[PDB]
């Protein structure tokens, strides 16, 4: 159960992992002349951006409740990817994602990781409300789930993780392409996806065409004084493309 | 550490939840400390060098212990990095510390000129830099510590010119007999 | 990219493994890095300084030196890089006359290779200056630099750069056993004359047609004792070529 | 990563080792009629001496500094090998060496083992001094490295291990054929060498034609009450030969 | 005497111009595998940067004395070109340059435009002095030539235009690839060049591998109340390439 990974300039491994299911079996690819909408020959940064980038350390505990991100927004700051995104009205990209989560032989607990589509998050508050841009687009900073006092609550998404933050049951979440970090089974987990939309390419900053969720399905523990472990995620964009070049987006 | 084995080694702290810097070095073949390596001395016997360098690293800690680490290189004209994400923008490797002992990786040759001068005066080749990609995790009651040893050699790419009587060593007076 | 350096074998070899390279005509010759280059440049070996004594011109005005590569550091460190080496030798003489007097006049100077068990000259008038078969050679004021080719000498296949024991009754540990080449010698050939002078010969050699045997690590510190690898100098400390820095996180 | 070893009558294994590099790739062999100096048909004890023999237990600690031996002298007492050596003016032999150094999964530290040539040791004291025979030829008793009070110091070798006892830098020592005991990587380490000299065969007792060094590059530790581990080394001579038979050497 | 020009996404014309001499006749091209130094497959932004960009308006008068720029520094702010330059230790590019300078049928005066190599500018002051980085690298802001009071004069370049700012005679400047804006002859002028160096590619921000000069060889005049005309220059980089990706340069 060993893998190595190589994209654009950068490489990844686990020597205790079971291979990704490729999302729907479709290995990532560029747009087709048969399906395209945009007229130009689009921007292929290739190796300089279909390469890995990784998020700030989250860390977790038995008390922890969940984390997620929305893409491409979660990668808006990833140099070439980030600006090439911000300077175009449109683009498209798939992703290779690996989540890094080693423990000792002496830990238990499990996370589910789900790649998830439009994942249209429900409000925290009841009634005539909807989610505000700052929170739907948390950037690489992401959304960890917490017990208390998130301001502007009327525009906040719900914290209700076991309702998938949208009023659907968890545990059926395995309907999406998914994996488990299980500390016995593996030390890491991986998933890869092509581009997807109802449209052949999309307004990157305006719509998170993919999203990624990680949930503490089983509580972290060990008897060791190292009561907590970080998690980090690395992503490479795939076949990344951009079209309608103009100024940098604000 | 100098008067001992320990200057070949670094100590890691499994106690720390941080992303931060473990160590950094130059990359100029006849700079300190690299000059003191045998490739260093051979380069110090020379004026021109070219081609990429191999670097290698063993997780010398307790077999029961796990981590993944960032080894990275800085293309110069710029300061030595001060966040892990800075080094992540540089060319770098993240070490899957599997059953296998060692990660090995290369500073790519990115000299403007086909050669570079072996010793810089007021000049630079770039940096090696090292960071906690995860925290280091020992299992409970393991030693609260780990060791790392670091290696270098010429790649198949490597070569030198202008053999010169080396910087590295001095004779004062007569050699007695 | 992963390996076991503990094998002893060099680590994961290939640069194309972790860089998505363009094809490049990497096309830089290693020929300056050849042994027939690196050994095969000359350097000085020893310093035959003499004063022309007047009061017994006939006695004193000669010198003898035990042949070794062990008392000029640069050349020494070329050879202090292996177990053994073999080569033919360009030998080159840079004779110099220094005047302690208003003139030097014409001066002529002898050299002799004294292989061991040749009768060593005791005197500037010794019959040993006759040399029916010893390699003896002459220089004089205004003559060009003398040179000769000396073939590889040893009773063995290669010169010991180091040795791990003794002559059979157990003293002189190391090269002082194996490296008995005998000596070079020099002597003023002009007869007694009024000019107080110093003669200095710098003697040079280059190894060519070279071969070398099992590399060994370079000398880290000042030399001390020719044949012997001694390095702990008296009333001194082991200040190697390594230089310290304030913190290992700062380049 | 498993091996078994068989020489002359005796056998060795590790089931956690990476194979020896053969020194310079030259598998051991007898002298050649093309290269020889000695005139007789020489002494081939074969199986009765190209077989293993092993040294007294050393043991090590975080405080320990190093150990080494000089060959053939380190084996002067190895029955057939030892006397066949002492009764001839000359001989030659290569060696197979394995160092035995198991710990638990719960130890850290590392040793470098270097096979090394003439390894011409420097004096302890400064000035007009050289090493005395008793110390260059420690026999199987070997030279461990210690902090204090070795008598006859003027004739002692230096204790300066990180200067390779000769004024050369350690860490470049990997120039020789070498291995690491690394407690994670392996439980044992191995090296094999042919004969070598500037001469086709040599005065065994008068010159240690090979030498072997082991150094605590990284300090031994475990939290367990077993604060220290022995090391032992076994050697078989290879293609061992002897010539110029006479009385036993003193 | 009419041309149209098209690079990367953007297009240029004059309908009163005589064609560029191509510098040394060498039409621009990428590096060769036969000549290269850098090891990677380098960054080809192609259309997204081998496209035009243009400088702030200078304007000129009978009293005006000269203007110049040093490349690539003069283009450090040209979006894709600028950052792709700043993020790499090395690159290379040629250029297509056109200078825009229309007047009426009722004006006289002439400018010489010279493309020029390393053009190693002399100091203003005498003695042990050299030019400071701020002035050798004026950016797109460039160096117009003025009569007075430029501070830090010890580190300023000379203003001496007819000595080519280096102690060489003007009028021999036609040794380089050059054109004239002559208001009768043309309304614009053009030059194109490949990459050049003693090296197969170069440290962009550290060395202006090309430079461009424009000089009022004959004074501007008309009787019309429009006593002055702007000049502007547009440039496209050619075959632009970058290698040794790392952080943004300061």
């Amino acid at each position: 159960r060993i893998i190595q990974i190589t994209r654009g300039d950068s490489t990844i491994t686990s020597q205790d992992v079971a291979n990704a299911i490729v999302a729907y079996g479709v290995w990532p690819h560029y747009l087709s002349s048969k399906d395209a909408s945009a007229i130009d020959k689009p921007s292929q940064p290739d190796t300089s951006s279909n390469r890995f980038y990784t998020l700030r350390s989250v860390t977790w505990s038995s008390s922890s409740k969940g984390w997620w991100w929305k893409l491409p927004d979660a990668l808006k700051d990833m140099g070439i990817f980030g600006e090439n995104m911000f300077y175009h009205y449109l683009g498209r990209s798939g992703y290779t994602i690996h989540v890094q989560c080693n423990a000792s032989k002496f830990h238990q607990g499990t996370l589910i990781v789900a790649l998830i589509p439009e994942h249209q998050i429900a409000s925290a508050l009841h009634g005539n409300v909807n989610v505000g841009y700052n929170y739907t687009h948390p950037g690489e900073t992401g959304r960890e789930v917490k017990a208390e006092t998130r301001l502007n609550p009327d525009l906040q998404p719900t914290e209700e993780y076991w309702l998938n933050f949208d009023g659907t049951l968890l545990g059926n979440i395995t309907i999406f392409p998914h994996q488990f970090i299980n500390l016995r089974s593996n030390n890491s987990a991986t998933i890869i996806a092509p581009y997807v939309n109802a449209v052949p390419m999309d307004s990157m900053r305006s719509h998170n065409n993919w999203s990624l969720v990680i949930i503490p399905i089983c509580p972290l523990e060990t008897s060791s004084a190292i009561n907590t472990i970080p998690i980090t995620i690395s992503i490479s964009p795939m076949c990344a493309e951009f079209s309608g070049a103009r100024a940098k987006r604000q | 550490y100098i008067n001992s084995e320990n200057m070949y080694s670094v100590v890691l702290q499994s106690s720390i939840n941080a992303p931060d810097k473990i160590f950094s070095i130059r990359t100029d073949v006849a700079s300190q400390p690299l000059a003191t390596t045998l490739i260093g001395e051979i380069s110090s016997y020379f004026t021109h060098w070219t081609g990429s360098l191999r670097f290698s690293f063993m997780f010398c800690g307790t077999a029961n212990t796990t981590v993944k680490l960032l080894l990275a290189y800085t293309p110069p004209g710029i300061a030595e990095p001060t966040t892990r994400k800075d080094a992540m923008l540089g060319t770098h490797v993240i070490w899957d510390v599997g059953l296998q002992s060692t990660i090995s990786m290369v500073v790519p040759w990115i000299s403007a000129s086909h050669y570079r001068n072996t010793s810089p005066g007021r000049s630079t080749s770039g940096y090696i830099t090292c960071w906690y990609q995860t925290r280091l995790v020992i299992p409970p009651q393991t030693p609260p510590t780990a060791r790392l040893l670091c290696f270098v050699s010429g790649c198949k790419d490597f070569c030198l010119r202008m053999a010169r009587d080396t910087n590295l060593h001095l004779q004062s007076g007569a050699i007695a007999q | 990219a992963l390996d076991a350096a503990e094998t002893g074998h060099t680590s994961s070899v290939q640069p194309e493994d972790v860089i998505e390279t363009r094809y490049v005509q990497t096309s830089q010759t290693r020929d300056e890095m050849s042994l027939e280059s690196f050994l095969g440049r000359s350097g000085c070996i020893h310093e035959s300084k003499l004063e022309v004594t007047l009061a017994n011109y006939n006695k004193e005005n000669f010198t003898v030196w035990a042949i070794n590569l062990q008392e000029m550091a640069q050349i020494r460190r070329k050879f202090e890089l292996f177990t053994y080496t073999r080569f033919d030798s360009e030998i080159t003489l840079v004779p110099c006359i220094s005047a302690l007097s208003q003139d030097i006049g014409h001066i002529t100077m002898q050299y002799m290779y004294v292989p061991p068990g040749a009768p060593v000259p005791n005197s500037r008038d010794d019959y040993a200056w006759q040399s029916g078969t010893n390699a003896s050679v002459f220089w004089q004021h205004g003559q060009a630099y003398p040179r000769f080719s000396l073939p590889f000498l040893s009773v063995a296949s290669a010169y010991y750069m180091f040795y791990d024991g003794y002559d059979e009754q157990d003293q002189n540990y190391g090269t002082a056993n194996t490296n008995n080449m005998g000596s070079l010698c020099s002597r003023i050939v002009t007869e007694k004359h009024i000019h107080k002078v110093h003669i200095m010969t710098r003697i040079y050699h280059k190894a060519k047609h070279v071969k070398a045997w099992c590399p060994r690590p370079p000398r880290a510190l000042e030399y001390t004792r020719a044949h012997r690898t001694n390095f702990k100098i008296e009333d001194r400390s082991i200040q190697t070529a390594i230089v310290t820095r304030p913190i290992i996180t700062t380049a």
